[PDB]
């Protein structure tokens, strides 16, 4: 009687006509049914626009092979709700808000649009605070905004599951907060990977993950950012807890909503992304923000397509980022964990006005001694380090060992060897380094700097190694 | 002295680089948007 | 000998036994029809991605769904489609036939033999677009699927259930490399095991049908063709033909992933699909994006990909391992069709034409070309006897500057240099020449051990060869040992290397000297 | 039409054809010429959609079946000196040898200005 | 054109011509001009078909 029905089917694009005075909301969750047995299931349609004489231009979020023209489609009358609450802890699910591990659980919990405003101009911080994390290298050279957005560079190999597993422990221990995952575009053999190692660290019930896949059309993997900034929230709002939010290639997303905005016949900008490439990455990224005393912290792993910055994806998602971390490979090959690149890592707060004179000191002066030890190490590397001058060799044997104690014992690594993970205020980071780079140090083996917490773990390391002072 | 002009040198062709892929992209990027503004003139020509 | 009383039998009881129920079928009318594309009035409760059928036994697929018509991609013999013909429905989306009695034949995207050998026995059918495996039904990749290429399977490993991209211009060596993946399961299929057994898909989308003879050829010589398919969109065939071709064989080798087997596809030129695709969507009219592309290409290539998994225990533990094939233009890896499958693959064989002049064949990039599987995808062998190449290698690549000054280099420097140039001779590998496991365990033990430091760089090949060769008619207990044990262990090692001593004192170089230390 | 010729003098009388083609790829142009007077969107460089359809309908009847010999030999004009256009990208599939001439190599004086790095054989 | 055509008469009197054609580029534009006014779907650089 007021359900509409099924006009044109092209491809994930379908229009449905309803009745004269029961037109959706543009946004809206719409429902239609496949009955061929094979591929039976319920699609959920999402109204993208309002195309006249009662007809609307919806985008599948499941495949539409073996949709008929005429099938009854059931108005819901919101937008895509997701399942918020403690109880989503713990499980995975999808930009729908279908639990993929226990099919069934959560569809008795409150229930978020994923639309939602950011906060409002009254409601936002006018001041940046710096996130302490508990890492040497992170409070020292790349410090961390408290609701702000840091991007990840570090590829495969470079431990950044376990500098993802160590963020979940320390927002969880540190600040007793949460964590969400999103995987925007994410290979169900990396999911299921990091399910499991989720469930083997025990990390899992400190998250929640969301994974919206890569086998699935444009629309799950343009919107499961939202429904997993939609559960962190809820958690921000309403249990007032502070939240990490990982965005697994959030350039995912800006490739889902290209392909949408193309398959929706909208004619395309500069390069080729969607007209409204700028006006969807701040609908998305100006929710992840600091309110009333709780915050949502976003980790997001950026691509830079054919290494240009310049492109229009990551140029409009730097315009977010407040820090970048790199993990490196040559650094992860020293045995240094976890493995930032202290060069080409930085951050935006790490200024006097921010973070204070002394931090801004020692941060700059720990910089300058690693840039001279890089700019060394080729003539160490092919010439040999016996050719070096003595101020050179100085300055090498500080530098390693500055490199060195940049490591730290991880609390994702207590798994493994029983040692729990450090907490080095920074405070004593700062005093550490100078010290080091002072040259209070320049006597003491270099295996006594690798994964160490502050300055007594460092003197009982060398107490041990029969070298004290 | 050959060692101060190798260096020069070596940051010369640094500098280089650094220029020609700035200009490499940025007529990468120009070439794909030109592409696209003739396929789709096409399309709507056909319209 | 022929049957031929067998063949009037035969057409007997087909005639004995024929009925057509006259049941109410559903019919629609041509409107319109072009270059491969047909619209169809009427219709009404037909599905998206239904067959319909054409007046002469002409197949179609109803791609665009409206209120006006249905716009369906005729599957070949269009040019018998005519305005005012009638349309049937079918009432079944692309189903392909799927048992074992496809090992060793070559079908079309329909599951019809073309080489003439006869209709093939099917178990059952399967529809094309069936879901892939849930993120719960999955399982860590584990088990290492042999190339039989030393330096795919030392520096990029492969498992079962991982998708590894061949990207490469053109004549680099991609379809060489996939067919010896191929070949070096012989030996695994001579097992009988059923854990051990792979079985091979190959598909040839876009290519001269004289290059599938060829590579059936090359497969038959190598005596692969006992446990290989091969599902051919030859140049000829419909746009339809050639955008189905990969799902047909992708809907074959998961009945066999889901019966507790372990498969490989190949997807020789994945581009041609999707530029089969593109042309079927631009006949279409649906709205082009970047290179004309129709904004769902993407989910046309990661929908394939994602459903070479490596199910749980629970499933019965099968596995299907995914080796897609790009050709990139000039190098162009950052093209939009490139971006994609390098964006939705486990790792990517980068393949170039340099490489390929100097001598450096199979011509893999090893400083670029990566596995997010790793040494997960390793015997503890070649685990370790690999782990002491990559590094090697990259300050090999570093130092290479000066390999005219070596002079002025320091001891280790020059060390390091001619290490890494007796290493890139030792990937080298012949075509269709794949080895076992632990005969490259052998050899990189060579290359890694130092063993390869006394003898020229331009014997190292041979060399290599040589001593392989010895220990396959003296010293077979190692290999025995490193094949049965998945591991070099120190008695093995300390064998192994006075074995080389003797083959050394042995062995004669080109120059003349000896290689003796 | 020429092509028809050849595949009646392989066929029916059956010995030893040799078919030559100057520039085919003008029957890519041609098809280029007409394609969005006939209706359809053009493709990435301005090519018709169906463009390694229509190739591979032509370039698949120019072939020898087992016993009967047809060596063909093509000429592709490859636009603006650019290996990377579709037709001659397209083309390259289909062919058992390809000498590739360049025009850096006509530049030099050296004829015929065959590339040797770029020209291949199976 | 009306040069060609000018030229081929006495061309095909058994008399040699030369005909110059400055700026055939410029004779281009105006085609795509002609045929971007009457609405023609355009190619490469938004020039005709032909
Ligand atoms: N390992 C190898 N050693 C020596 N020659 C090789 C090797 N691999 C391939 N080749 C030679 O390269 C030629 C072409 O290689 P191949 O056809 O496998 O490349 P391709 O990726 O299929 O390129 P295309 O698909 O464009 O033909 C073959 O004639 C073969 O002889
Ligand atoms: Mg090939």
């Amino acid at each position: 009687d007021t359900s509409g029905r099924v006009v044109r089917v092209t491809g994930p694009v379908v229009d449905v006509e309803f009745p004269r005075g029961s037109i959706p909301e543009l946004f809206n969750a719409l429902h239609a049914e496949i009955t061929f047995e094979s591929l039976a299931k319920t699609l959920t349609l999402e109204v993208a626009q309002h195309l006249g004489d009662n007809l609307v231009r919806t985008i599948s979020l499941q495949p539409t092979d073996g949709l008929v023209r005429g099938v009854e489609v059931i108005d819901t009358g919101r937008s895509i709700s997701v399942p918020v609450g403690e109880g989503v802890k713990g499980h995975v699910f999808n930009a729908l808000g279908d639990c993929l591990d226990e099919p069934g659980y959560g569809e008795k919990f409150e229930h978020w649009s994923i639309h939602r405003k950011p906060p409002a101009f009254e409601e936002l911080e006018p001041r940046t605070e710096m996130l302490e994390t508990g890492l040497k290298v992170v409070d020292l050279l790349t410090p961390y905004v408290r609701g702000g957005k840091i991007a990840l560079f570090g590829g495969a190999g470079v431990g950044k599951t376990v500098l993802i597993q160590e963020m979940i422990n320390r927002i969880a221990r540190n600040f007793g907060g949460t964590s969400v995952f999103a995987g925007v575009g994410e290979r169900t053999r990396e999911g299921n990977d990091l399910w499991v190692e989720l469930a083997e660290a025990n990390v899992l019930k400190d998250t929640a993950l969301v994974f919206g896949q890569m086998d699935e059309p444009p629309g799950t993997r343009m919107r499961v950012a939202l429904s997993a900034l939609t559960m962190a929230e809820w958690f921000r709002d309403e249990q007032g807890q502070d939240v990490l939010l990982f965005i697994d290639n959030i350039f995912r997303f800006t490739q889902a909503g290209s392909e949408v905005s193309t398959l929706l016949g909208r004619m395309p900008s500069a390069v080729g992304y969607q007209p409204t490439l700028a006006d969807e990455m701040g609908e998305l990224q100006e929710r992840i923000t600091s309110t009333r005393g709780r915050s949502i912290t976003s980790m997001q792993a950026v691509y830079v397509p054919a290494d240009d910055y310049t492109d229009p994806a990551p140029a409009t998602t730097f315009a977010h980022l407040d820090a970048t971390t790199e993990l490196s490979r040559a650094v992860f090959s020293k045995g240094i964990f976890p493995a930032v690149d202290p060069l080409a890592s930085s951050s935006t707060i790490l200024d006097p006005s921010v973070v204070g004179d002394e931090h801004y000191r020692v941060a700059q002066e720990v910089i300058r001694i690693l840039q001279r030890y890089k700019d060394l190490q080729d003539i160490i590397a092919i010439l040999g380090i016996d050719e070096l001058s003595e101020e050179d060799k100085q300055l090498v044997n500080r530098a390693r060992r500055i490199e060195r104690f940049l490591s730290q014992n991880m609390m994702a690594a207590e798994q493994f060897t029983g040692q729990p993970g450090s907490t080095v205020p920074v405070k004593e980071t700062i005093e550490a380094f100078d010290r080091l780079c002072k040259g209070d140090f320049d006597h003491v083996p270099e295996q006594a700097f690798f994964l160490i917490g502050g300055l007594d773990d460092l003197a009982k390391k060398a107490e041990s190694l029969g070298a004290k002072l | 002295s050959r060692q101060r002009a190798m260096k020069s040198a070596t940051d010369n062709a640094d500098d280089l680089i650094k220029a020609l892929t700035l200009m490499a992209n940025r007529e990468r990027q120009a070439q794909i948007t030109q592409e696209i503004s003739e396929i789709v003139g096409g399309a709507n020509a056909l319209a | 000998t022929i049957p031929a009383d067998d063949i009037q039998s035969a057409i007997e009881e087909y005639v004995s036994s024929f009925t057509a129920d006259t049941s109410r079928e559903e019919v629609g009318t041509v409107v319109d029809a072009g270059d491969g594309i047909a619209h169809v009035e009427g219709l009404p409760s037909v599905m998206t991605q239904e067959l319909l059928e054409f007046p002469g036994g002409i197949l179609g697929v109803a791609l665009n769904l409206d209120e006006h018509s249905v716009g369906a991609v005729i599957l070949g013999d269009f040019e018998n489609i005519e305005e005012g013909q009638q349309v049937k429905r079918t009432g079944e989306v692309l189903s392909v036939p799927v048992g074992d009695g496809f090992l060793g034949r070559v079908v079309n995207p329909l599951g019809q033999p073309i080489d003439g050998r006869g209709d093939v026995d099917s178990d059952t059918r399967r529809a094309l677009e069936l879901q892939a495996p849930s993120v719960v039904h999955r399982q860590g990749v584990k088990e290492p699927l042999q190339t039989g290429i030393k330096a795919i399977d030392a520096m990029t490993p492969i498992g079962r259930g991982q998708r590894q991209l061949i990207i490469g211009d053109r004549k680099t060596g991609k379809t060489a490399v996939c067919v010896d993946t191929i070949l070096n399961q012989r030996q695994n299929w001579e097992s009988g095991d059923p854990k051990k057994q792979v079985r091979c898909v190959y598909v040839a989308i876009g290519q001269k049908g004289t290059t599938i003879a060829a590579v059936r050829r090359t497969l038959e010589e190598g005596g692969a063709m006992d446990y290989t398919t091969i599902v051919a969109a030859a140049a000829s065939e419909s746009a339809g033909f050639k955008w189905l071709a990969p799902y047909t064989g992708s809907a074959i080798a998961q009945h066999w992933m889901y019966e507790g087997k372990h498969v490989l596809i190949i997807f020789d030129d994945l581009t041609k699909q999707a530029e089969a695709y593109r042309a079927i969507s631009l006949l279409l009219r649906r709205p082009p994006g970047r290179e004309a592309y129709p904004g769902d290409v993407f989910y046309l290539h990661s929908r394939l990909l994602e459903r070479c998994a490596k199910l749980s225990d629970d499933l019965g533990g099968g596995s299907l391992t995914g080796l897609p094939i790009i050709e990139t233009k000039a190098n162009d890896i950052s093209a939009y069709i490139p971006t994609n499958v390098i964006s939705i693959t486990d790792g990517q064989c980068f393949l170039e034409t340099d490489l390929f002049n100097q001598g450096v064949r199979p011509a893999i990039n090893v400083g670029v070309s990566v596995s997010r599987v790793g040494g997960a995808a390793q015997i503890k062998a070649m685990k370790e006897v690999a782990g002491s190449l990559r590094l090697d290698l990259s300050q090999y690549r570093e130092l290479e500057a000066f390999a005219a000054f070596a002079s002025d280099l320091d001891a280790a420097s020059k060390a390091q240099l001619e290490r890494g140039a007796r290493l890139v001779e030792l990937l080298k590998q012949p075509q269709s020449q794949p080895m076992p496991v632990e005969e490259q365990v052998v050899s990189i033990f060579l290359g890694t051990g130092g063993h390869l430091d006394s003898v020229p760089v331009e014997d190292v090949r041979r060399f290599e060869t040589e001593l392989l060769d010895h220990m396959r008619a003296s010293e077979e207990e190692i290999l025995t040992e490193i094949r049965d044990s998945q591991k070099l262990t120190e008695e093995a090692a300390d064998k192994l290397t006075e074995v080389i001593k003797n083959f050394k004192k042995g062995f004669a170089a080109t120059g003349g000297g000896s290689v003796v230390p």
